């Protein structure tokens, strides 16, 4: 299903 | 205790912007581990230093059946290395990329183990995890959950204490975080809700490729419920995906205790969950110690090739 996601912080 | 040369480098498990994870064997013990190898220059360049040190502390300080265990940390001139227990089952993301939907029983089993782990993080460690997602959830050789990737954790967070950092994974961000409000530990139950939704429904509850459209859905749209979903599953998902954290299941003083009591979990003896006395729904089917069938061929088919991080180096004891 969905593409791999990416963790982040601002 | 250890260096780069105490290990054999067998199979690439994954690779990203910050480095790679390699299935390794400890020369002295014959034991297999997963070594996360991060590029110091990238970590510095992306301002990831405090996250890496946070992941290190949280891993060191935690002991739980459903949290990934750390054996060694050390560093080189240009590298940071975490030697963690190897989870031959890969990511939940791997499995849901192939199955599409788990049964309610199977989703309940993983959900109970995740609750067990987050309850421990909140209650015992005063930690809020903040990055629950299919990619950060692994299965060990017996089919039990292992949470990974503690770099986004908030430490020293008690009961209702609040947090400010805009962080996590866009698809999984809770409404109160998108509202630019101070938020508490109930963000973790939102993340549990999105993961349970994905497991039982086979899609994210909110999705657009565009982040602004995605964030709008999260803030504005009620969740849809596939007609296959039973009433207690619907109720659980509905309660975990309450947009107001004060109304969310687990959003009060009792935290995880409120989720544990929910009728979706009616079969479940929580002490048996912790003691791992409940039969896993899936046991990874491996033919050897080095069978990496639950990691993407894209990675496993590949051949293997400035500052001091203070107080990073570590070796486990008991
Ligand atoms: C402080 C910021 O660094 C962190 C940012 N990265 C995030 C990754 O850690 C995501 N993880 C999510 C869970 C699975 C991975 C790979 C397999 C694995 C572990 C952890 C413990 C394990 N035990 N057994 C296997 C195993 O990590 C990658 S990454 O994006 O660079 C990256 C990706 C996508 C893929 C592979 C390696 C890396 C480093």
């Amino acid at each position: 299903g969905r593409p791999r996601t990416t963790s982040f912080a601002e | 205790r250890v260096t780069m040369n105490e290990f054999e480098y067998l199979k690439l498990l994954g690779k990203g912007t910050f480095g790679k994870v390699i299935l390794v064997k400890e020369k002295a013990t014959g034991r297999y581990y997963a070594m996360k190898i991060l590029k110091k220059e990238v970590i510095v360049a992306k301002d990831e230093v405090a996250h890496t040190l946070t992941e290190n502390r949280v891993l060191q300080n935690s002991r739980h059946p459903f949290l990934t265990a750390l054996k060694y940390s050390f560093q080189t001139h240009d590298r940071l290395c975490f030697v963690m227990e190897y989870a031959n089952g890969g990511e939940l993301f791997f499995h849901l990329s192939r199955e599409r939907v788990f049964s309610e029983d199977r989703a309940r089993f993983y959900g109970a183990e995740i609750v067990s782990a987050l309850d421990y993080l909140h209650s015992e460690k005063n930690v809020v995890y903040r990055d629950l997602k299919l990619e950060n959830l692994m299965l060990d050789k017996d089919g039990h959950i292992k949470i990974t990737d503690f770099g986004l954790c908030k430490e020293g967070i008690k009961d209702g204490a609040t947090m400010k950092t805009f962080c996590g994974t866009p698809e999984y961000l809770a409404p109160e975080v998108l509202e630019d409000n101070d938020y508490g530990r109930a963000v973790d139950w939102w993340g549990l809700g999105v993961v349970m939704y994905e497991m039982m429904c086979g899609r994210l509850p909110f999705y657009n490729q565009d982040h602004e459209k995605l964030f709008e859905l999260i803030l504005m749209e009620e969740i849809r419920f596939p007609r296959t979903l039973g009433p207690e599953a619907k109720s659980l998902l509905s309660g975990l995906l309450k947009k107001d954290p004060k109304q969310r299941l687990g959003g009060g003083s009792e935290d995880a205790k409120e989720i544990m009591q929910h009728r979706f979990f009616a079969g479940i003896v929580w002490q048996h969950v912790y003691e791992k006395k409940l039969s896993p729904p899936f046991k990874p089917q491996v033919t050897s110690e080095t069978d990496t069938r639950y990691f993407d061929e894209e990675f496993t088919a590949q051949m293997i090739t400035r500052p001091h991080f203070p107080q990073f180096d570590y070796s486990a004891s008991s």
